[PDB]
């Protein structure tokens, strides 16, 4: 997995690759790794995939209830505090490593969270196996006061470095842009530089190739 | 792996499966588990494939060397003992083999020796060896008689390997069949389990655990 | 002695043109010993199909659990559960046991009775959803199944063609795994009708 | 059975149109102590080859002694020792790869990752890696340790395949190397600000640069960072 | 290693269970009955860990008898075997699991069919024409695969088991001191108390 | 990590490097290790980042509740709250904290809480993996009642030696100045402190 | 503790025709989650119209190929330039492998050429020297992905004549070089899709009664 | 576990050895003669690790036969056992020790007395009226402590032995498949071919 | 153990504490850690006492034989013999040695041979468990071409700090001065150096 977060002058962007693995086998060639906590707080995870998902939904649930209760827009520091206290209580056993980003009435925010429950604040971050390849690109090209366009490009190049150079990462680039102005824009399959080439042959079988022992119609209703 | 050999009225029946496994991975379904040492001598293979292949091929060399030296074919007793003594040198190093040496000589008659990597060497009338041994034993022992015709004995051999091929996850592929006489092994063909199972079910009325 | 390996078992599911297919082997073993030739790994709650590989006791228990839960769903909602929804129920039920998991590889297959579109899903033992639309594989021959499917599959196969593709994928994967095989059943699922077929295969 | 004691981090390298570039910092670490600061980890052999070594420094010093003995020994009874029968990069490499693999096979490895860089007598670039396992490979870009994770991705953005190599100048290649050394100093806890760099060009020969430093570092953005989540001041 | 065998013929189920009880270097008993009657038409046989074995059987027995008296009705073999399965499947994840394997042989009077269920300590249940637990299955499964027919009489079933026992007395390392054989049919449960020296 | 707190004429200064590592990878090069638990009570954290963040947060909460009920807490009181948490949970925690605070009655104070959860009031304290390398230097150069410019230099020099020898230390040097005046944040860059 | 072994990835595939043989292998070389090189051949012309690959731990692979090529050299010296036939090469490689029975070469090895009668031949080995002649074989990391596909598409396993009620098997026939090469490319694009250690490039060596021919195809680089 | 018994009556030594060879879950053979004749008046029985057992026996047999031919004379039982003990005593400290326990029964022609030696794999030797190796001694020593008399005939000894085998068949957890019984006296070694139903 | 060697204008000086421990017990409070291997080539030993003595004895034997045949060995030659022994036997040795020597040509030289058996030429070196505490101090206070008295002061101050913080260091500070003069043994007692 490669996930990044990049702060630009009017907001924050997150990007991720789209390969999930079972050991050395690619299970899903195009899974979405960008999860939503609330409309304008988005989240990318690495580590145990069931954990990043579940922790995101649980905190997302509680954030919504909080927002209804308080009549206020959810704040990123709230997702952070809820996430870190939950993760900490579980002493690492919930293997969720997250880059959390969003905009709220107090501005734009970028954080990372580790499985044991530590957090850091940054202008640019990366997590996952492709983390080092991504950071190499970020440390080479990041600057203060990036524009929305420059930030989308930087984040995308960094995920790409992951796709090419990290074996645990591949396929496509998903992006989400959160600007202090408007809505968040989720940009599914922003890049698709890994299309399976046309096969050399069809493997469609002549009907009746497979030997059958016995057959029956299965009933559904009542 | 399942291998067997038994003595009866009309010589020796030798039957083996042909599956190679590495863990739960089926490495091959068409492997040769009998080595034709000379026209009167057979060796079977179970355990480590390399260990078996290598040392029984080596055994053939030693048997041939005996023929040139003594101007006579090696006995079953002596051939088995060469392999037995070699394997004993290596004891505890982790060789893994279960083996039968089957043959005919004038002096001995038809003879079966079981040899394994622990160093055990036994002369006997009936042996099943490999992960499928108990399954082969179940059918073989319950239908065995000294006076079985050649035709029936070859069938019992074939059917015992099929039994083990069916129940043991680590056995299967095909049956390779041999008959050893005074004159002296004769090959009785390769029998693919894919066809043999259905053929035997139909003709015999057995395998009633199997649906369809 | 790893629980996902004691019993053996494979399940594969595929989408085609306005249809889904889900297939499984019939073996129930204990290590090397084949025990039963008739152990089916596919179940169905209304028009929703669930295939389960792994530890057989958990396979039985999960089916009995999802029968239970979908019965109650049907009673309160006054309609049958849909595939997208059942997938979420499977996921959260498995995550509920995060630290003492069921040792299973569940697979969901069905057509949405409202939108009419084919749906398949896979899970790991703690409920992480694999959301592939082409195919989903599970069990001790999963590696082999991945290889068969990636090579043999193409999108938009008619029910009769999809039958051949999924059957051949299953059969050839099973024959390269010691703990799978001993029979197979294929469900062809079309909105309107479902055909169940027993395959003829190597019995070793 | 053994374990590295005093160690030296990444060695990074790439091919350009007319030769090869290789660099390594000047640090010998003692676990997490940055113990020694004037350590040369680039070793010229003759004047067509530079051997770059990471890992255990005592083993590095042993490999130095071997390479010097190799030059002496090649010169013996050899009137073409500075011409047609001079040591070639490929000879130096195969030799080390033999040593490395023999030592791992005896369960007594030289605890190193090595990159041999140079130019053959037919003008061809030579770039090859060997390590403590005797694993060997070649690529338009090679890096050891952290360099493999962070330098390669940046270097590969310049030379992604064989056909990118006529297209790459000395200046662009050196620029990319120097930048990658900066990134390593940002993110590698065992790296140093000071490094050596060597260019082996088919026309220029050997240029060995010592006492280079990482420059143009970005640190100003640090001042805006407060706390670890909620803290404002 | 305790022999627990089951064979379902056309009109009955036959259970054969080894008589030996061995601790360490001593055979303590040569006449143990590894069987509890669960109801007039349902019999259970068991093998496994020394204490767990009888405690489980008797706990199951008490529960089924309770059900009978509460409803004045006999549960079907299918119903009994589902109860047993769930109990074992609960046990496997508790603090100390019952280490017990079972065969359940019953005659279903509503269907007029004999039924044989095999369930291991994990709660793995399956219905079979013949079954076994432990090592003995490694011999008998292949044997029965050959000699078994779906429509055998009870007398043919008993000849089939004789073959199974004989094979085990030839190839099994341990002395299990013969078997106790019991038949479950339409009439109930009786003991062929003359199998060991027949 | 290299952390330190130094009492002086007008109060106390806290200083830290900015490097966080996992193994040999610098996970964060611009970390802020100076943690506010009250207006003029700050701490430095070493050990498990999770454990020290969870602790500092609970302490922040405790002192906020204290202030609401009872007025500003003293630095000792803040140190006592840290100690209760570290001592009672010592088995589950890898936490080494230096507490520092300014107060009008007490002026500048420094308390160190090492691993076991013992408390020690000191004129200055040093901790983290980097601190081993500067025991000699600090013991030789510290004086009581230094001026603000002198203490900054003492911390600047000490931390730059720690950074020079400890691989787990590095980045920028951060300081917080705590006096009657207020709270002042300082930062010093590699090009500045490497020269010294 | 010093681990004398590692894993370099990589997959290899060998198919025998009537009068030709192919041996294919990807050109990627990996360590853990990193890529060492995108083009590092692991299939070799060994002289005498025999090609060889030993895939797994590359250092053991190269050691073995080197040692075998040296056998061929010395076979010529000691037996008056006699051609080393494929069956003899196989046997020889068994002794090379079994010689290290107690400290094995961690490679799955495949050789391909033509037998005495000019029929295509493929021999494959386990790490310790066990061998068999086969019509086809996949080895290395994606072996379990490709082997079943070959059983189905080379030996027509599980395929029956439509309408025969699965009583008449699909008849076995030799495939052409064009059809074999199609299966090879398709096998590798499949393996590349689903295995993270397989990709970058494909090199195929074809052997006939006129020498050894080479072909190369780009593979996906993620 | 491998039953190895010896009893010395007044004019003979009787050796009895179990006939089973068991590997894993299978009895591979039920007619195994766990014995080698060392010289016309000395017999040795053995039990232990699978390969070692026969290899040691045959090696010893070779050495005694060599002595006999070199000297044209038969070593006394005491001498053979001393030589056997030495070999075992050297073995225990070597790289891979022979894991073999033996009984040696001889008729000494020079003294006109039967002699029974028990030697374990460590080279612990003792001359005994009766002996056993393995678990079997846990039953037989006490039985013979009760039933044995120093003046018994060969027929009395065979009855005493029958009693030992009955007890082991009754109490031992393993099926050892009966015994092969051999008598050593002045007229040499002979096998009692009838014991499984005498 | 705290050991060091410092080059200066006229030569080289070696210093060491005198404490040897087994656990927390001081087995010897007056050890002589400064070992002569030739007239003007000395070393300080750290690690296993058995190992370093056995090594120093073998080196002394090699240098005596060297002197018989070829004349005075250079300091580099001494250091190379130590390395050979330490490198080649790295798997049964726990030895860290500092070699210090004077000859007329090369003047004063210092080599350090840490655990691995690597060799490092340095203007000054510090080793032993006590040295970790004085990396900061030494780096800040060492200058090249110091006078005898300045160097004596630098070692005295450095080792007094190493002694102050390291429990495995202590006793008396011994020194050997190596110049053309001359070999000079110096000793300093706790009552002097603690008051620094
Ligand atoms: C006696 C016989 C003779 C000829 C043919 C088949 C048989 C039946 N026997 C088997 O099938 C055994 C089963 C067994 C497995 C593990 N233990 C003991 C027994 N398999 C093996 O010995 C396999 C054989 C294999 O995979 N051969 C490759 C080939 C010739 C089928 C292409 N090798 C391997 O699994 C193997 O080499 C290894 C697998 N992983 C390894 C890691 C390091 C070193 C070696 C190996
Ligand atoms: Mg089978
Ligand atoms: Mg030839
Ligand atoms: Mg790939
Ligand atoms: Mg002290």
């Amino acid at each position: 997995t490669t996930i990044v977060g990049v702060k630009f002058n009017n907001g924050v962007v997150i990007a991720a690759d789209t390969r999930s693995t079972q050991g050395p086998i690619v299970a899903d060639k195009n899974c979405a790794k960008l999860h939503r906590i609330s409309p304008k707080i988005w989240c990318a995870g690495a580590g145990t995939a069931a954990d990043t998902e579940a922790v995101t939904q649980l905190i997302g649930s509680n954030i919504e209830l909080h927002s209804l209760y308080t009549s206020r827009e959810p704040r990123v520091v709230s997702a952070l505090q809820m996430l870190k206290q939950h993760l900490f209580k579980y002493q690492g056993h919930i293997g969720a490593y997250l880059i959390v980003a969003g905009v709220d009435p107090t501005g734009s925010h970028l954080f990372s969270i580790h499985a044991h429950g530590s957090t850091d604040v940054g202008y640019y971050l990366s997590l996952g196996s492709g983390s080092l390849a991504a950071m190499a690109v970020l440390e080479s090209h990041w600057k203060q006061d990036l524009t929305k366009e420059e930030a989308i490009k930087l984040a995308s190049d960094a995920i790409q470095a992951g796709i090419w150079n990290d074996l645990g990462s591949g396929s496509n680039v998903d992006v989400c842009v959160m600007e202090i102005g408007k809505d968040a824009e989720y940009l599914r399959n922003y890049l698709t530089p890994n299309v399976r080439e046309e096969k050399q042959k069809s493997y469609k079988f002549p009907r009746g190739t497979t030997a059958v022992l016995k057959e029956s119609i299965v009933n559904i209703c009542d | 792996t399942t291998t067997l050999a038994f003595r009866f009225q009309g010589g020796i029946i030798v039957a083996v499966d042909s599956r190679a496994t590495a863990g739960n991975w089926v490495a091959s379904q068409t492997v040769k588990k009998v080595i034709e040492i000379n026209p009167f001598l057979l060796g079977t293979m179970a355990g480590g494939a390399a260990d078996c292949q290598f040392w029984e091929t080596w055994l053939g060399s030693q048997c041939r060397l005996h023929e040139l030296r003594e101007k006579e074919r090696i006995s079953v007793a002596a051939a088995s003992k060469i392999l037995s003594n070699l394997v004993y040198q290596y004891k505890g190093a982790g060789l893994s083999m279960g083996t039968m040496i089957c043959g005919y000589t004038r002096k001995e008659g038809p003879t079966i020796y079981y040899v394994d990597s622990d160093g055990t060497r036994l002369k006997g009338d009936i042996f099943c060896v490999g992960s499928g041994q108990t399954f082969a034993y179940g059918v073989l022992d319950s239908n065995y008689k000294w006076d079985l015709s050649v035709e029936d004995a070859l069938y019992l051999g074939k059917r015992s390997i099929l039994a083990a091929a069916h129940r043991d996850a680590y056995s299967g592929g095909s049956v390779n069949l041999y008959h050893v006489t005074e004159d002296g092994w004769i090959y009785h063909g390769n029998h693919d389990v894919g066809e043999l199972f259905w053929k035997v079910k139909e003709e015999e009325g057995s395998f009633n655990n199997v649906i369809g | 002695s790893d629980p996902s390996s004691i019993n053996g078992g494979i399940v594969v599911a595929m989408t085609g043109k306005d249809c889904v297919a889900i297939a499984c082997d019939l073996r129930l073993g204990s290590q090397s010993l084949g025990v039963s030739n008739k152990f089916e790994k596919i179940f169905h709650y209304g028009h929703v199909f669930l295939g389960i590989t792994g530890l057989a006791t958990d396979v039985t228990t999960l089916n009995e659990m999802f029968r239970y839960k979908t019965n109650l769903y049907k009673l309160k909602e006054e309609r049958a559960i849909e595939p997208e929804t059942f997938t979420q129920l499977v996921s959260s039920s498995l995550y509920e046991r995060r630290f003492g998991p069921y040792f299973v590889g569940p697979v969901v297959a069905g057509i949405n009775s409202k939108s009419g579109k084919p749906f398949i899903a896979g899970f790991d033992l703690i409920g992480c959803i694999d959301e592939a639309k082409d195919f989903i594989v599970s069990g001790t021959a999963s590696d082999q199944l991945f290889g068969m499917c990636e090579s043999l599959y193409e999108p938009n196969l008619e029910p009769e063609d999809l039958f051949e593709t999924i059957s051949q994928a299953l059969l050839n994967a099973a024959d390269r795994d010691a703990l799978s095989g001993w029979g197979a059943v294929v469900y062809i699922i079309k909105k309107d009708e479902v055909v169940k077929r027993y395959l003829k295969m190597r019995q070793d | 059975t053994q374990q590295p004691i005093v160690t030296g981090t990444s060695v990074i390298s790439m091919k350009y149109d007319n030769g090869v570039i290789i660099a390594a910092d000047n640090l010998g670490s003692y676990g997490s102590l940055l113990r020694f600061n004037g350590v040369e980890r680039l070793i010229p052999v003759g004047d067509n080859t530079v051997v770059g070594i990471s890992g255990d420094i005592s083993d590095m010093q042993h490999i130095e002694r071997l390479l010097k003995d190799l030059v002496t020994e090649n010169a013996y009874d050899n009137p073409l020792a500075d011409a047609e029968e001079a040591l070639e990069p490929s000879y130096i490499f195969e030799y080390l790869a033999t040593v490395m693999y023999q030592r791992r096979s005896k369960m007594n490895p030289l605890w190193n990752a090595i990159i041999v860089a140079g130019v053959q007598s037919n003008g061809d670039q030579f770039l090859r890696y060997v390590n403590l396992l005797g694993v060997t490979y070649s690529s338009p870009t090679l890096a050891t340790g952290f360099g493999a994770h962070m330098a390669n991705p940046l270097l590969r953005k310049v030379v992604d395949r064989e056909s990118d190599i006529p297209k790459t100048t000395v200046q662009v290649a050196e620029e990319a190397i120097v930048n990658a050394m900066r990134v390593l100093y940002y993110r590698d806890a065992r790296s140093s600000r000071n490094f050596s760099l060597a260019i082996i060009d088919k026309n220029t020969g050997l240029t060995f640069k010592k006492n280079l430093q990482v420059e143009n570092m970005k640190w100003d953005f640090a001042k805006d960072i407060k706390g670890y989540g909620t803290q404002k001041i | 290693m305790d022999i627990i065998l089951g064979i379902r013929v056309q009109d009955s189920v036959i259970l054969a269970s080894s008589k030996a009880v061995t601790r360490g270097i001593s055979v303590l008993k040569d006449s143990d009955d590894k069987t509890r009657q669960l109801s007039p038409h349902t019999l259970m046989s068991f093998a496994g860990e020394a204490g767990d074995t009888v405690q489980f059987a008797e706990y199951i027995q008490a529960n089924i008898q309770l059900y009978s008296i509460r409803e004045d009705y006999e549960l079907s073999p299918q119903a009994v075997s589902s109860f047993v399965r769930q109990e074992l499947a609960k046990s496997i994840r508790s603090r100390r699991p019952y280490q017990v394997n079972v065969l359940i042989g019953g005659y279903d009077k509503k269907k007029n069919k004999p039924e044989l269920y095999q369930i291991d300590y994990l709660g793995t249940k399956v219905e079979l024409p013949y079954g076994a637990h432990g090592y003995s299955g490694f011999y008998t499964f292949s044997l029965l695969d050959h000699h078994y027919r779906p429509d055998m009489t009870t007398e043919e079933g008993l000849d089939l088991l004789k073959l199974c026992v004989q094979e085990l007395e030839k190839r099994m390392p341990m002395d299990f001191k013969g078997v106790i054989v019991k038949i479950v049919d339409k009439d109930g449960i009786r003991q062929v108390d003359d199998f060991q020296a027949q | 990590t290299s952390i330190m707190a130094v009492t002086f004429k007008d109060g106390v200064i806290l200083g830290a490097d900015s490097r966080t590592t996992t193994g040999a990878y610098i996970a964060n090069r611009v970390t802020d290790k100076l943690t506010r638990v009250h207006d003029k009570i700050w701490c430095c954290r070493s050990g498990s980042a999770a454990d020290t963040q969870a602790i500092a947060d609970i302490v922040q909460y405790h002192l906020e509740l204290y202030t609401s009920q009872y007025g500003t807490p003293s630095t000792e009181t803040a140190a006592s709250v840290f100690k209760e948490l570290c001592y009672e949970n010592k088995d589950n925690l890898t936490a080494g904290i230096i507490v520092a605070g300014y107060d009008d009655k007490n002026k500048g104070e420094v308390y160190t809480i090492p691993l076991g959860g013992s408390v020690h009031k000191l004129p200055y304290a040093i901790a983290g993996s980097g601190s081993t390398f500067i025991y000699g230097y600090c013991d030789k150069n510290f004086r009581e009642n230094m001026s603000k410019e002198e203490t900054v230099d003492f911390i600047k020099h000490s931390l730059s030696q720690a950074i020079k020898w400890d691989g787990s230390s590095g980045g920028v040097i951060r300081m917080v100045v705590l006096t009657a005046a207020g709270v002042e944040r300082l930062i010093f860059y590699p090009d500045e402190y490497e020269q010294l | 503790q010093f681990n004398p072994y590692g894993d370099n990835g990589g997959t290899i595939l060998g198919i025998a025709g009537e009068d030709f043989a192919v041996l294919a292998g990807d050109t990627r070389n990996i360590t853990d989650y990193s890529i060492n090189s995108r083009y590092e051949p692991k299939v070799f012309d060994c002289g005498d119209n025999i090609v060889m690959s030993a895939n797994g731990f590359a250092a053991d692979g190269d050691a073995l190929v080197k040692r075998f090529k040296n056998s061929v050299k010395w076979y010529h010296f000691d037996h008056n330039d006699k051609k080393l036939s494929i069956n003899s090469a196989a046997r020889n490689i068994q002794h090379l492998l079994y010689g290290k029975r107690f400290f094995p070469y961690y490679v799955h090895t495949i050789i391909a050429g033509l037998d005495e009668d000019g029929k295509g031949a493929v021999y494959s080995f386990d790490p310790v020297g066990s061998y068999e002649r086969e019509q086809c074989r996949a080895g290395g990391a994606a072996a379990s992905l490709i082997m079943p596909f070959l059983d189905n598409q080379v030996n027509f396993k599980n395929q029956y004549e439509p309408g025969t009620n699965g009583k008449v098997k699909k008849p076995l026939k030799y495939l052409s070089v064009e059809e074999v090469i199609k299966l090879v490319r398709d096998s590798f694009t499949s393996a590349t899709e689903r295995h993270i250690q397989v990709g970058d490039g494909l090199e195929i060596l074809i052997v006939t009664k006129d020498g050894v021919r080479k072909e190369f195809y780009e593979l996906k680089r993620d």
